[PDB]
RNA sequence: GUGAAAUACCACCCUGGCGCGGCUGGGGGCCUAACCCUCGGAUGGGGGGACAGCGCUUGGCGGGCAGUUUGACUGGGGCGGUCGCCUCCUAAAAGGUAACGGAGGCGCCCAAAGGUCCCCUCAGGCGGGACGGAAAUCCGCCGGAGAGCGCAAGGGUAGAAGGGGGCCUGACUGCGAGGCCUGCAAGCCGAGCAGGGGCGAAAGCCGGGCCUAGUGAACCGGUGGUCCCGUGUGGAAGGGCCA
RNA sequence: GACCCGGUGAAAUUGAACUGGCCGUGAAGAUGCGGCCUACCCGUGGCAGGACGAAAAGACCCCGUGGAGCUUUACUGCAGC
RNA sequence: GGUGGAGCCUGGGAGUGAGGGCGCGAGCGAUAACGUCCGCGUCCGAGCGCGGGAACAACCGAGACCGCCAGCUAAGGCCCC
RNA sequence: AGCUGGGGCUAGGAGUGAAAAGCUAACCGAGCCCGGAGAUAGCUGGUUCUCCCCGAAAUGACUUUAGGGUCAGCCUCAGGC
RNA sequence: CGUAGGGAAACCGAGUCCGAACAGGGCGCAGCGGCCGCAAAGUCCGCGGCCGUGGACCCGAAACCGGG
RNA sequence: GUGGUUCGUGGAGCCAUGGGGGAAUCUGGGCGGACCACCGCCUAAGGCUAAGUACUCCGGGUGACCGAUAGCGCACCAGUA
RNA sequence: CGGGGGGAACCUGGGGAACUGAAACAUCUCAGUACCCAGAGGAGAGGAAAGAGAAAUCGACUCCCUGAGUAGCGGCGAGCG
């Protein structure tokens, strides 16, 4: 049967045009008070993963 | 922190919104914090004072 | 006259309290006919009696049975101890480097113990002086740092990062070239541009703290804000973005 | 019974065999490597010292995020009351 | 300087994630262990193919494409085997 | 509280049990058959023709992880520089 | 499937997102000879290695469950 | 209180119903994803209904299907001894 | 007049697990599949909108393709769809 897109993923990350995979920045979830106005600035954007774990994650990403 | 070195918020104080996050000593600060910061609703420095968290 | 409000009189409402009627909620007592047991006779007699039994439902007790969990490292396993972060050594003069190798610490803290401008320099030894001391504070000479820096240790440090004080909130918002480190993800440093401010005569410094620990990824949910989506349409429910 | 003769005739086991001893060596307990000693070829009745002999993919021990039985103030459910 | 089964980059396929002896530097251990735990290197692993070491995976020598009744050498050896 | 023939009844988380977890068709801590079924097995084993070139690892980090795995490291192939 | 991407989204669009910004940064944006031919993004069928889902390289449990 | 739907209480409608309460007849009622309104779709609580669809004990045609350890468990007196 | 029982699978209704997957496991999955029962037939079910759902449109039901592993569901884990 055909695959099926993992929606682990396609929640979490998107797929550019060139093909790299993008996800938002991790620890500005909750535990923000002490930190920098720096450190909760910078982490409010995307960065591209390395490219081993973002080979993986298009894998599951079949369809987009 | 702990229970006597809690956490609060500043709130500039015109446009009432929360803006900053810190911390204080309520044993050597109990009263409300009130700083004075920059608001980038208002685009213009304004006293906050220390709401709860 | 009089007070805020004023009187004969006629309604509509309250205060509370009293009796009839309503309609219900509890408790007591008695029926009977549902329901249950019983009676050579059964459309009936007798006892229980609207409780019990049963159905939907609430909450509890519940190894009686049912499905599972009961961590790893370990000079065999178990008992003991340890499990992340910081400092020094081992580490063989770059970085990194193991062992249940040797030594100690963190899970905080500061509204000043932050920022800036100005000023000041310590322990320690010798002699000197009421109370007054091996060390309370004053005077003198010597004293490159052995004091101090909130806390373990290290490196660093007076030509300040140490001590005093003045005005202050940069313990900023919006980003951020380039890099250390690096398996990922993280963690670290950061010039400079604009917004708006603070200290300074000015050059200039300021995106918390002399530094290295003082921490916890996603998932789920809380609070304020934004006003982006709104399931025929306008709203709302519920969400997403910011903190 | 065993042992000899006639009649019938199994078994587990079995890498292949042309299968000695001592001092050494080697994955640390050698018929099979090294050196030396010994030893003519094939058998029968016997004895059990070795082929770490046979048998059973160690009951012990640990390992596996294996299982199953029993247990309770382990967790969570069900019958039942 | 270096043209090497050297290096950089993108991409596909793996296996490995149980190492061991030796040498030097340490810790742990008893200035024990074919002990153990790290560091540089080497070898066996995968060279249990060859020579030496009596015999022996890792000490010395030396990297086996194949064939010769040809020659030179390394370690080690030259009375006899 | 005996032994015994014959006809009967009680069963799988259930029956019986003067109690051993004994028995329930010669192995009972949950019988046997058939099915779900080719359960699962991170463990052991087994994997079949030839020649040719290169040729490893047993490390680090995280891992209810330690005899298993994800990324990097070391090997390989095609293309490019 | 491809010809457009960026953004959580409305929405803009060779740009777009954070932003007050004409700032800075993220993810993005542009064939060869002499019209022709040649090459190509892309796409389609074959073949090959590998991966996902199924017993998925073969044999093997002790056990669980259902109906007899 | 549940079941079905992609919907595991989720903002949870729609379809179905075990328990309680309990209407109306077109000016009625269910629906368009809690709810209210506007706008629209439909007309439950009786029933029937061909073909296109599924399987293969049976008969036939055909195979880059097997050829007596293969192919159905049986090519033969096999669900037999 | 009719029913009762049989039929290899196929069909609908009443009930309905587990191993397994989630690298443990309880919600979850395996799956309303396997299995049991009643029924029907050459087919069975479904079926003529109190429908779908945004076209201001479609027009019973069944089946295949496609829509699409899209929308959504999910200890937002494995996976379901
Ligand atoms: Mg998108
Ligand atoms: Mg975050
Ligand atoms: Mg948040
Ligand atoms: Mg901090
Ligand atoms: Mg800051
Ligand atoms: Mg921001
Ligand atoms: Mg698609
Ligand atoms: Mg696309
Ligand atoms: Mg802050
Ligand atoms: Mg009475
Ligand atoms: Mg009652
Ligand atoms: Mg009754
Ligand atoms: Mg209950
Ligand atoms: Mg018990
Ligand atoms: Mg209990
Ligand atoms: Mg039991
Ligand atoms: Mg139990
Ligand atoms: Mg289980
Ligand atoms: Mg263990
Ligand atoms: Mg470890
Ligand atoms: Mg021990
Ligand atoms: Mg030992
Ligand atoms: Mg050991
Ligand atoms: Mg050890
Ligand atoms: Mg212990
Ligand atoms: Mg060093
Ligand atoms: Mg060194
Ligand atoms: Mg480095
Ligand atoms: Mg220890
Ligand atoms: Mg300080
Ligand atoms: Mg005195
Ligand atoms: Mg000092
Ligand atoms: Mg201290
Ligand atoms: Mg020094
Ligand atoms: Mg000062
Ligand atoms: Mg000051
Ligand atoms: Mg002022
Ligand atoms: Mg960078
Ligand atoms: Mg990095
Ligand atoms: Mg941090
Ligand atoms: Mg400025
Ligand atoms: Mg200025
Ligand atoms: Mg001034
Ligand atoms: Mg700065
Ligand atoms: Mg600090
Ligand atoms: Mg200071
Ligand atoms: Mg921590
Ligand atoms: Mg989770
Ligand atoms: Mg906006
Ligand atoms: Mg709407
Ligand atoms: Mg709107
Ligand atoms: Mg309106
Ligand atoms: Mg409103
Ligand atoms: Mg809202
Ligand atoms: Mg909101
Ligand atoms: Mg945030
Ligand atoms: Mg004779
Ligand atoms: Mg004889
Ligand atoms: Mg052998
Ligand atoms: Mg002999
Ligand atoms: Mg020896
Ligand atoms: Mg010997
Ligand atoms: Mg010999
Ligand atoms: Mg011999
Ligand atoms: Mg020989
Ligand atoms: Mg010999
Ligand atoms: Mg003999
Ligand atoms: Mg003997
Ligand atoms: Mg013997
Ligand atoms: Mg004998
Ligand atoms: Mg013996
Ligand atoms: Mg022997
Ligand atoms: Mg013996
Ligand atoms: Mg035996
Ligand atoms: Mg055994
Ligand atoms: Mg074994
Ligand atoms: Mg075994
Ligand atoms: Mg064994
Ligand atoms: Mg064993
Ligand atoms: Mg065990
Ligand atoms: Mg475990
Ligand atoms: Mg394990
Ligand atoms: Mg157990
Ligand atoms: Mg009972
Ligand atoms: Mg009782
Ligand atoms: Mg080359
Ligand atoms: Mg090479
Ligand atoms: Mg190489
Ligand atoms: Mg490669
Ligand atoms: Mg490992
Ligand atoms: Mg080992
Ligand atoms: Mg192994
Ligand atoms: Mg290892
Ligand atoms: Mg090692
Ligand atoms: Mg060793
Ligand atoms: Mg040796
Ligand atoms: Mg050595
Ligand atoms: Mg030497
Ligand atoms: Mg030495
Ligand atoms: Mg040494
Ligand atoms: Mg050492
Ligand atoms: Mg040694
Ligand atoms: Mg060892
Ligand atoms: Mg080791
Ligand atoms: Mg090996
Ligand atoms: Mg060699
Ligand atoms: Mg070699
Ligand atoms: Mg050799
Ligand atoms: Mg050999
Ligand atoms: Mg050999
Ligand atoms: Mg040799
Ligand atoms: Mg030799
Ligand atoms: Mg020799
Ligand atoms: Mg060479
Ligand atoms: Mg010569
Ligand atoms: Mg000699
Ligand atoms: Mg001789
Ligand atoms: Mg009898
Ligand atoms: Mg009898
Ligand atoms: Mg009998
Ligand atoms: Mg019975
Ligand atoms: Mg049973
Ligand atoms: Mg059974
Ligand atoms: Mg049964
Ligand atoms: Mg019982
Ligand atoms: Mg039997
Ligand atoms: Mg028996
Ligand atoms: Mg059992
Ligand atoms: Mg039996
Ligand atoms: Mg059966
Ligand atoms: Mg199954
Ligand atoms: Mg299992
Ligand atoms: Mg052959
Ligand atoms: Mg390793
Ligand atoms: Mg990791
Ligand atoms: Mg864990
Ligand atoms: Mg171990
Ligand atoms: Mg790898
Ligand atoms: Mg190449
Ligand atoms: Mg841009
Ligand atoms: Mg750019
Ligand atoms: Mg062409
Ligand atoms: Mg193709
Ligand atoms: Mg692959
Ligand atoms: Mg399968
Ligand atoms: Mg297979
Ligand atoms: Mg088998
Ligand atoms: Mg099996
Ligand atoms: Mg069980
Ligand atoms: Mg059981
Ligand atoms: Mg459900
Ligand atoms: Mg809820
Ligand atoms: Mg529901
Ligand atoms: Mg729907
Ligand atoms: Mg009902
Ligand atoms: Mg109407
Ligand atoms: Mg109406
Ligand atoms: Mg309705
Ligand atoms: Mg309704
Ligand atoms: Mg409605
Ligand atoms: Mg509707
Ligand atoms: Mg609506
Ligand atoms: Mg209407
Ligand atoms: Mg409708
Ligand atoms: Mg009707
Ligand atoms: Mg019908
Ligand atoms: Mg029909
Ligand atoms: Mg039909
Ligand atoms: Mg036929
Ligand atoms: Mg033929
Ligand atoms: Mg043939
Ligand atoms: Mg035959
Ligand atoms: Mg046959
Ligand atoms: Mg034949
Ligand atoms: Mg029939
Ligand atoms: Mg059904
Ligand atoms: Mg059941
Ligand atoms: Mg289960
Ligand atoms: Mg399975
Ligand atoms: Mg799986
Ligand atoms: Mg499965
Ligand atoms: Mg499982
Ligand atoms: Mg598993
Ligand atoms: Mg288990
Ligand atoms: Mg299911
Ligand atoms: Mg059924
Ligand atoms: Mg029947
Ligand atoms: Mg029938
Ligand atoms: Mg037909
Ligand atoms: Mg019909
Ligand atoms: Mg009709
Ligand atoms: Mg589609
Ligand atoms: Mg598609
Ligand atoms: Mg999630
Ligand atoms: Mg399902
Ligand atoms: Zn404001």
């Amino acid at each position: 049967p055909k695959m099926k897109t993992h929606k682990g993923a396609k929640k979490r990350v998107k797929i550019t045009a060139s093909g790299k995979v993008v996800a938002m920045k991790t620890g500005k979830r909750h535990l923000n008070w002490q930190k920098s106005g720096k450190e909760i600035r910078q982490k409010g954007r995307k960065f591209v993963l390395a490219k081993p774990e973002a080979e993986r994650i298009k894998l599951l990403l079949p369809y987009e | 922190a702990s229970e006597v070195r809690i956490k609060l918020l500043l709130e500039c104080t015109e446009c009432k919104r929360r803006n900053y996050a810190t911390e204080k000593n309520k044993r050597n600060t109990p009263n409300k914090l009130e700083l004075r910061k920059y608001c980038p609703w208002c685009r213009k420095h304004t006293v906050h004072r220390e709401v709860k968290i």
